[PDB]
């Protein structure tokens, strides 16, 4: 369920804070991968640090 | 240069805590997925050090914004900031009882 949630903040964070197209916007279930290991702790990280 | 090595790049740049230790060859299975290559290609050309507020300054602005003080929007920071000469003006040490 963690993994779902985070992908929903990134996807968020990529199209309402940095301005991607929501059209160009992978689907839930395709971010949910970049979530996989050490690659989670990672993007957390983006999410919160990184603004426009 | 593999995808991956591109990744880890970017993330030093935007100062990860534990950039340093991260082999690009382990991130190059991320790139390989046709679906997801757009994406992370965009990442790492859209973001840069200019777009990375420290844990500080945003405890800090939260705090502010804590504080019930209003947050100046961007155009009425720009009026007011022209107003600030660059010039290190000291602090006006308010006339310290020590000045007068």
């Amino acid at each position: 369920m963690e993994r779902r949630s985070l992908a929903q903040e990134l996807k968020k964070w990529a199209v309402e804070e940095m301005g991607l197209p929501a059209q160009k916007a992978p689907s839930e279930e395709m971010l949910q991968r970049l979530f996989i290991g050490q690659c989670g702790d990672i993007w957390k990280f983006i999410i919160r640090h990184i603004h426009s | 240069m593999s995808g991956g090595d591109r990744f880890v790049q970017t993330l030093q740049k935007l100062n990860y805590p534990k950039g340093a230790q991260l082999d690009g060859e382990d991130f190059d299975w991320l790139f390989e997925a046709v679906d997801l290559k757009p994406f992370l290609d965009w990442f790492c050309s859209a973001a840069s050090e200019q777009n990375v507020v420290p844990d500080e300054k945003l405890q800090a602005f939260n705090t502010l914004k804590e504080s019930g003080k209003p947050v100046l929007d961007e155009k009425a920071l720009d009026e007011v900031l022209k107003t600030f000469s660059i010039s290190k003006v000291p602090a006006i040490e308010e006339v310290a009882i020590e000045k007068l």
